[PDB]
């Protein structure tokens, strides 16, 4: 059989138990709504040097049309920058930043979410950026993911 | 040292700093607050359409009912997209004969400038006392596009994203849930909202 | 067409009415002092009000 | 009179809001719940 390390890795356990309030909540609200049925979540975050402006928007949407597209990882995403009613909570005081809440396929934890991490950071790090802008996945799932490999390695 | 032990749940403390993770969380942090990495979501299902002005009422209530509590710095909802009480919501808002007659008309835009000073500066102070939407504004594409967002298909239901004081996975911040769970019970209270059903979720 | 605009205006007013009265709002309070005079607050001053 | 009734509705919300308490009635709330046609918006 192969190293404990790689059975480890592909036989992850959630971290949270079903029973869980928390979790139930989260599931509820997916399955209400109609978008996802998973239960962690991402934030990306686009930083940038100067104001950003429209040709950030483009790249934000031409961004959130690729998470969007894969339907194996990522579920649901809530583009609040997006839209002019909610953009002002999105963008940062200064205006040199701004933040967009992805919903991953599996639980915290669990091996499903590590992959839907490295899928997400994949698509927010490949492709071509302005210049001065920056992608940062960053949030509690990826927190788990980056901790399991750590103690891996 | 027993008495003094406490514990955290933030693992980016745990962590070397070259991670993805804890570089993320640097940048965001540079830019952003650390409650608004971590967000808290809540739910209000009830068995009718809330698609209405008089629920939108009661939404609002709940609303400021969660922001009143202690360590909550903002709350964003249907009736408040960026976090900030819609504009132009508030009551105060919606509040020789020749020569005489126009006097008279010289008088109502005196009173009328008189009442847009009011406005502006109910406006500035960003009071969010009383509420009431008028039922065009429900017509407006704005809050088409809102209501997609924060409120179901059928109606039924709508969520509340909650964000914290300060870093919110401390032991206080654990420690809010029971709060806002009790005060959402009690704006609920007294209101045809009655009967319906809580969920809260998030990292906390 | 300023008397139409009025009743538009008068049906406006209607609305908010109805609107708090179905969510039973009850942050500001006022009872006119004429609602005092009619029957049906009598029988209540009566009943949690001392003589 | 009405001056008084304003306290004494304020003494009922103030009343209301306690924890664990379902529903209190007076006179300014014969049935429990607030009279209809009292709010001030009714007025304007």
């Amino acid at each position: 059989v192969p190293t404990l390390d790689e059975v480890g890795e592909m036989r992850a356990v959630s971290m949270a138990p079903n029973d869980a309030p928390s979790t139930l909540a989260i599931k509820r609200v997916g399955q209400v709504f109609e978008e996802y049925d998973t239960s962690s979540s991402v934030m990306i975050v686009l930083e940038g040097e100067e104001p950003l402006g429209i040709e950030a928007h483009a790249f934000y949407d031409k961004m959130v049309a690729d998470l969007r597209a894969d339907t194996e990882h990522v579920q649901h995403v809530q583009d609040f920058w997006g839209d002019t009613l909610t953009a002002s909570g999105a963008q940062s005081v200064d205006g040199k930043a701004a933040y967009v809440q992805v919903y991953i396929a599996g639980d915290q934890g669990e091996s499903l979410a590590n992959e839907s991490v490295e899928a997400v950071r994949k698509i927010a790090t490949e492709r071509e950026t302005p210049s001065g802008v920056k992608a940062y996945v960053t949030g509690a799932a990826a927190t788990s993911a980056d901790q399991r490999a750590e103690g891996d390695a | 040292a027993l008495p003094g032990y406490y514990t955290t749940y933030d693992d980016r403390r745990y962590l070397p700093d070259d991670v993805p993770a804890n570089v993320g969380y640097d940048a965001a942090f540079r830019h952003f607050s650390q409650a608004k990495m971590n967000p808290d979501l809540m739910m209000v299902e009830t068995d009718r359409d809330l698609r209405n002005p008089a629920d939108f009422l009661v939404i609002d209530k709940i609303a400021k009912a969660l922001k009143n509590v202690h360590g909550i710095a903002q709350v964003q909802t249907i009736t408040r997209p960026d976090g900030d009480p819609i504009e132009h919501s508030t009551i105060p808002y919606t509040i020789n004969q020749y020569q005489v007659q126009k006097a008279q008309q010289d008088q109502n835009m005196a009173m009328q400038e008189n009442a847009t000073a009011m406005s502006q500066a109910f406006d500035a102070a960003k009071n969010d006392d009383s509420f009431y939407l008028p039922p065009e504004a429900f017509e407006t594409d704005d809050f088409q596009r809102g209501m997609k967002l924060f409120m179901s298909p059928d109606g039924h239901a709508v969520r509340f994203t909650i964000i914290h004081q300060g870093d919110p996975l401390t032991e206080e911040g654990t420690a809010r849930m029971d709060e806002l769970k009790v005060a959402a019970a009690d704006a609920i209270k007294g209101t045809p909202f009655e009967g319906a059903r809580i969920y809260l979720g998030g990292s906390a």
